[PDB]
């Protein structure tokens, strides 16, 4: 159960690293969407919409 | 005839006034017809106005 639990939590923890990377990257591109519509919105305020 | 006359050229002055303002907004859309932040419908809309 130490080899078993070690594979369990090295692969589990590996999935947690993968999880922080992937949720982090979805946070990145989501921020990119907020900045595209934010930026386009601000540019529509530059003409005054 | 004189009040209708001078009133008529005063209304001419307001018509060319707001007409000149709307023409300047047309000129803004001439400055902004490059990128997609104005509408061609609003460009030609202010032109027909």
């Amino acid at each position: 159960t130490d080899q078993q639990t070690l594979i369990l939590n090295t692969a589990t923890a590996y999935f947690n690293v993968l999880n922080a990377i992937d949720v982090l990257s979805y946070t990145q591109a989501q921020k990119e969407a907020i900045y595209r519509q934010l930026d386009q919105t601000t540019q529509r305020f530059n003409v005054g919409l | 005839y004189q009040a209708t006359y001078d009133s008529a050229k005063g209304d001419l002055a307001k018509a060319q006034a707001a007409a000149n303002i709307a023409q300047l907004t047309v000129n803004r859309y001439q400055k902004l017809l490059g990128t997609q932040y104005i509408s061609k419908q609003e460009y030609d809309q202010a032109l027909a106005d």
